[PDB]
């Protein structure tokens, strides 16, 4: 019942697949997506620009990979976003923190199942 | 469907 279906969270220098990639996809298939570079509010603090995203949003995608686990507005908005729904998607290999090490997420990086990423992605978003 |  939230404005957008999705919110997307991710570390800059992901942006190239992030932003070319997946919102492209997610807006071609009509899913509703907060992307920060579009959609921020400038002025507002980070932590207001946070928040909108997450509770304007049915879910937060979080695009999990080195750099999102070294960035202070990814790790602000994966904990808010664990007090609601999120779709972990793992974009590339790293370290994942022991509070995700039990959490079901999108494999990106497993190729020989990539054929069912997209489906399985847009199916959980639709559910 | 919501997660858990
Ligand atoms: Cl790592």
């Amino acid at each position: 019942g939230k404005t957008y279906d999705v919110n997307i969270c991710y570390a800059p220098e992901d942006r190239e697949w992030v932003i070319n990639t997946l919102v492209f996809k997610l807006e071609r298939a009509g899913i509703k997506t907060f992307v920060n570079i579009r959609d921020d509010t400038p002025g507002n603090f980070f932590a207001e620009n946070i928040m909108d995203a997450i509770e304007n949003s049915n879910r937060t995608i979080v695009v999990m990979s080195p750099d999102f686990f070294k960035n202070n507005i990814c790790d602000k908005t994966l904990q808010i976003g664990l007090s609601h729904q999120i779709i972990p998607i793992l974009y590339r290999p790293c370290e994942v923190p022991y509070f995700l090490n039990h959490m079901t997420y999108l494999d990106w990086c497993d190729k020989d199942v990539r054929p069912v990423f997209w489906r399985n992605l847009f199916r959980d978003i639709r559910n | 469907h919501h997660h858990h």
